[PDB]
């Protein structure tokens, strides 16, 4: 059980450093979107 | 009758336990055939913009409608999948989810253990 | 997808990635581990 | 731009009716509406022929009406863009990531 | 040809809710739900008997 | 491979 417990401790390590890197992408996914709607879909609206 | 069929399957996601793993498929599939649809709308009317069919109305709605489940199910997928070794549960996200807002819509949790 | 189906019997955990990916980028995010 | 084809200008010349194109009995499409039509008097010389040749050119500028292109492409394209960033916010054990 | 196809795209709808309601169904333990004694005396004792299930 | 056991 011992043995057991320190595995899975490892993979719970894993499994939040994989959910770190997914937030830090949707932190900058986030603000890539709005950036880039905001810089190729506000010319429109101008001549529009 | 394509449309109303595949409209009446917007609600499903709702239903659907998270653990079976098909809440994406489902609800993307629903969008995806709904857009379609109004594509061939599309081709089939005038392209004038004096006024917009109802039936393209309708399906433009769901279609919001559809996007906004979309949405909601990636987060109740990402709330059901949750532990104490990841996420620490809040005392108002307690006394609300697991004590009123499951009594105003008649759930009852067992609260066996 | 791959970082996140790592075992010990497969894998081993950098000290460099352990330091950085559990102290300084969750508190930069404004996330905290219990 | 409409012109005479073998006549130069000592021989035939235009004049213009008046500037605006005539829209009296026109007939409304529901897609464009002209903003403004004019017809410009030009003469100019031709690497065929020794003399100047008139012409009158109508510049026809018209606008696009954007509700049927707006609604059938513009909305969809927003919905579905909207959906970009929602796989980094999906569980890695719910085996859909891909699929979104 | 084509009223074939669509009473069988009927159907298939109706599947789908059917499906739908199965794998809600298939995903219940006690610490969210509670059998009623009704679904009990019907479903593991009558329905399965008369569909030979046993 | 980290062949611990
Ligand atoms: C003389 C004659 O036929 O000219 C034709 C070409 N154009 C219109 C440029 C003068």
């Amino acid at each position: 059980l011992k043995a057991e417990d320190t595995d899975f401790s490892v993979k719970e390590d894993w499994k939040y450093v994989a959910m770190v890197i997914d937030r830090i992408f949707l932190w900058m996914f986030i603000i890539v979107c709005l950036l880039g709607t905001v810089g190729l879909f506000l010319p429109p609206w101008l001549a529009g | 009758i394509p449309c109303v069929l595949i409209t009446s399957l917007a609600i499903l996601v709702f239903y659907l336990p998270s653990d079976c793993g098909e809440k994406m498929t489902l609800c993307i599939s629903v969008l995806l055939a709904l857009t379609v649809f109004l594509l061939l709308i599309s081709k089939i009317v005038p392209p004038t913009s004096l006024d917009v069919p109802l039936v393209g109305k309708y399906l433009m709605f769901t279609m919001v409608l559809v996007t906004f489940s979309i949405v909601t199910s990636v987060c109740v997928l990402n709330v059901h999948h949750r532990s104490p070794t990841t996420h620490t549960m809040a005392p108002w996200v307690k006394v609300v989810f697991l004590e009123k807002l499951p009594a105003l819509l008649f759930m009852q949790q067992p609260r066996h253990h | 997808l791959n970082v996140h189906h790592r075992s010990p019997r497969t894998h081993t955990m950098p000290t460099w990635v352990r330091r950085v990916f559990l102290d300084i980028v969750p508190r930069l995010l404004l996330m905290k581990r219990p | 731009k409409f012109g005479s084809w073998t006549y130069d200008k000592a021989k035939i010349d235009l004049v213009n009716m008046h500037s605006r194109v005539d829209q009296l009995d026109f007939w409304e499409s529901g897609e464009w509406v002209i903003v403004d039509a004019v017809g410009t008097y030009n003469t100019r010389k031709y690497e065929c022929c020794a003399e100047i040749y008139p012409d009158i050119t109508y510049a026809f500028v018209i606008r696009r009406l954007p509700l049927f292109y707006t609604i059938n492409l513009i909305i969809p394209c927003l919905l579905i863009s909207c959906l970009t960033v929602l796989v980094f916010y999906l569980p890695s054990e719910c085996g859909e990531k891909i699929t979104l």
